[PDB]
DNA sequence: AAACATTCGTTCACGTGAGTTCCAGTACAAGTCTGGTC
DNA sequence: AGACTTGTACTGGAACTCACGTGAACGAATGTTT
């Protein structure tokens, strides 16, 4: 949504419940800037 | 197997025989590093320009 | 460290005498001194050089107040060499009609060195004297000069037009035939031999060189070469045995120590030219990215595996550096020279001060030599340096003994290439005539000779003592460009080709067998 | 050919690295 | 006269090609046989690529050797060893010789 | 007299550009298979 | 007519190697300061 925007998120280890591509698509649904490798301007690493 | 170079041994200005050079021993180096985009994780082209 | 080098030059009339078919001795001496100055200048060496010429019409030196030491001039005092000296020697130096001795020149050089060395501390003092020994000299001051040389502990070298049909400069042959030498030349040779043998004993006989020989021997810089930095370590056979050792780089490829800087044609400054690297993605937009937005990765067979620099450092193989550990001893026959790796050879001696390490290393070297065995060692320069496996073998000489270490290959450093045998090939099987022809060619092109049947071999073409021609060519071209900006580069000097070519005797002997092989052996391009 | 590696045909099967094996 | 400790660059392998010049294989084999039986290595100036300074190298013949299984381990040809130049060497510090008791 | 820095000097590791060998992809000509009608 | 297969040639990209250049760890020696 609007709140879940303008934020950089990185995921590198998904759970068996949801695979990594599925979680990436989900987070992209709300408008999360996906980053494969975290950088100096990353909110956190998942 | 791959010849380093196909050279031409020259006994004289007239006598000439083609030979090939190989390296039976060669230093082992790790694969060269590759630059990658931190976000998409895809190869990036590097271009050097002088001005 | 720094040193003073005084170059004594004879410009007498006899030198200008150019025997037909042979280059004049003056030209050879000029070439030798020019090469020495070029090496000392373009190499960026903190060495002081002065030039003293005897035989000149004029006279200019501190010891020329009276009638003594005439026809002696000091073209330059001790100081860092520059292009000015090269320009002066190349163009405005000519032979002098007046004839002068050489002992007076030596005394003047000693006075100059003594006067100039007061204001600075010099580790080594050197004198090089180039003369044909064709002028009368006074023997009154022989004792004085000998005593001064002994007290001042300054090295001295002599270069002569003749060493102790066609003639080539540095052609690995007889430069000056021993037919035409005059009595004065014989007396000069005798006196210089006496001086050299008294100064440095029997070893001094090798300190007198020839211009042609010196042009392809790298002997001018023999006594002004700085020692390599010692690498201290501890040879450890086990956890209780340790011998302090020092390693030097005995053999290492020499390259140019100065790079080529790119400058603008309009303005000859490197500031104007600026180089920048821009990274773009594989897309039509060609979006640019910053350095901080870049990561390091490696290929894994069509798969890309990112590997950050910090990650690589954390997972990097960690080990302790500066280790010389003997992994074991193996028969010398088990190590083949063809497997040697690396770009250097190490010479390992004992520590500088202590003698216990010296005796231990000597015992180890002797045991290895008499048991025909070599030590497989683990070498690591520093913590960052990757460890390597090498072979150390004894090297015993009449004056010294050490361990020669050369790197060895790893399992993945070897290449398994399968070739086709030639002995059991019907199509490739030379006949008896072919073998006889090849035997004749090999015998006619021998580069070694029997040393009077004294169980020794004399090398006709000792390539190991030939200087690298690339440095000389580069220095020549740079000097030509500097002195003549509006001229092209000159061709390679003849003496370089002569020193890079075999003696004419080998070619003369091989003329006939080579033609015979050409006639016998078919050779058609395909 | 005897000793041919089953992974890479045309290349001799490199023997495993043993290291230092002190004899009797 | 080829000192073992005079090592400058890793050695290379020279083998006849016959793809460019025909009949070179027989001459190469004859040279290899004669050099092996005479224990003499050829000396040659080597220039790998264009605009490269030459280097004096020695071609030492190699004798084909096979293991118990008749598998090639030392392919026949020439071993090219680079001979260092005068400036490629270095001067070691003088050290007094000390002997060891038997 | 001892500790720090500094320096410095070196040397090793890493990165970039030019030459050589090998193979994938593309252009053109010809052989080969197939369509229909009078 | 057309389309596909075969060959032939021809070239450009990938991998390998070496030379050149640079950065930077680091190791020790020496000079200076306390």
């Amino acid at each position: 949504s609007n709140i879940f925007e303008d934020v950089e998120f990185c995921v590198m280890s998904g759970t068996d419940s949801q695979p990594k591509p599925d979680l990436e698509n989900r987070i992209a649904e709300f408008g999360g800037y996906i980053v494969q490798n975290p950088g100096p301007d990353t909110y956190c690493v998942i | 197997k791959r010849a380093l170079s196909r050279l031409k041994l020259k006994l004289n200005k007239d006598i000439v025989i083609s030979v090939g050079i190989y390296n039976l021993v060669q230093k082992a180096l790790k694969p060269p590093p590759i630059k990658l985009y931190r976000e998409t994780n895809e190869p990036v082209k590097t271009k050097t320009r002088t001005f | 460290n720094k040193a003073a080098v005084v170059l004594c030059m004879d410009v007498g009339f006899t030198m200008s005498n150019s025997i037909p078919g042979i280059e004049s001795p003056f030209e050879q001496a000029k070439k030798v001194i020019t090469m020495f100055v070029q090496r000392q200048v373009f190499a960026e060496n903190k060495d002081e050089i002065a030039l003293v010429l005897f035989g000149t019409d004029g006279t200019d030196n501190p010891l020329s107040g009276g009638d003594q030491y005439q026809n002696i001039t000091v073209h330059r005092h001790l100081m860092l060499p520059d292009f000015d000296l090269l320009e002066d020697i190349e163009s405005k130096i000519q032979p002098g009609s007046q004839q002068a001795d050489f002992l007076d020149a030596l005394i003047v050089s000693m006075d100059v060195i003594q006067h100039e060395t007061i204001g600075k501390k010099f580790e080594k003092r050197h004198i090089e004297i180039f003369t044909d020994l064709s002028s009368r000299f006074s023997k009154s001051q022989l004792d004085i000069i000998i005593h001064s040389l002994k007290k001042c502990d300054i090295s001295l070298q002599f270069f002569l037009p003749f060493s102790l049909g066609p003639f080539r400069l540095g052609g690995h042959g007889p430069s000056f035939p021993l037919k035409g030498i005059t009595e004065q030349q014989k007396e000069g040779l005798e006196i210089v031999k006496m001086v050299m043998i008294s100064l440095e004993g029997e070893d001094g006989l090798d300190e007198i060189y020839s211009f042609s020989e010196s042009l392809r021997k790298l002997c001018v810089f023999k006594k002004i070469e700085r020692h390599s930095i010692h690498w201290p370590c501890r040879l450890t056979i086990g956890s209780n045995l340790s011998i302090r050792i020092a390693a030097y780089k005995s053999i290492l490829q020499e390259r140019v120590k100065k790079t080529w800087t790119v400058v603008d044609a309009k303005t000859l400054k490197k500031e104007d030219i600026q180089k920048e690297t821009v990274y773009c993605l594989n897309d039509d937009d060609e979006t640019e990215v910053l350095k901080e937005d870049i990561i390091q990765g490696f290929r894994y067979g069509s798969d890309i595996v990112p590997f950050s620099k910090v990650d690589e450092e954390q997972m990097k193989y960690k080990s302790e550096g500066k280790c010389f550990s003997v992994l074991g001893f193996c028969k010398s026959s088990q190590v083949q020279r063809r497997f040697f790796m690396g770009n250097q050879v190490l010479k390992v001696f004992a520590a500088r001060d202590d003698e216990a390490a010296a005796v231990a290393l000597s015992s180890l070297i002797h045991a290895l030599d008499d048991l025909d065995m070599v030590a497989i060692v683990r070498y690591a320069y520093d913590k960052r340096a990757n460890p390597q496996v090498g072979v150390a073998f004894p090297h015993i000489k009449h004056n010294y003994e050490c361990l020669v270490y050369v790197q060895l290959p790893f399992m993945e450093d070897l290449r398994q290439y399968m070739f086709s045998s030639l002995k059991n090939s019907k199509k490739y099987a030379p006949t008896e005539a072919q073998l006889n022809a090849v035997d004749a060619l090999i015998d006619s092109m021998s580069l070694a000779k029997k040393d009077e049947k004294t169980d020794t071999l004399e090398d006709l073409f000792p390539t190991t003592k030939i200087p690298n021609p690339r440095f000389q060519r580069l220095f020549q071209c740079l000097l030509h460009r500097a002195l003549h900006p509006r001229e092209p580069l000159p061709p390679i000097q003849q003496h370089i080709w002569n020193m890079l070519n075999p003696p004419a005797e080998v070619t003369t002997k091989s003329q006939i067998p080579l033609s015979k092989i050409k006639t016998l052996f078919p050779l058609i391009e395909a | 050919c005897p000793g041919e590696s089953l992974i890479n045909p045309g290349f001799k099967s490199k023997k495993p690295a043993g290291g230092v094996d002190f004899d009797e | 006269l080829l000192k073992k400790h005079h090592y400058l660059r890793p050695s290379l392998f020279v083998y006849p090609e016959e793809s460019l010049v025909i009949g070179s294989s027989t001459l190469f084999s004859a040279l290899l046989i004669k050099c092996l039986e005479k224990e003499v290595a050829a000396l040659c100036r080597y220039t790998p690529r264009r605009n490269i300074p030459p280097y004096f190298v020695a071609l030492v013949p190699q004798e084909e050797e096979l293991d118990d299984q008749k598998i090639q381990v030392t392919p026949p040809g020439f071993q090219l060893v680079f001979l260092p130049f005068a400036d490629d060497k270095r001067k070691m510090p003088f050290t007094e010789k000390i002997m060891a008791t038997p």
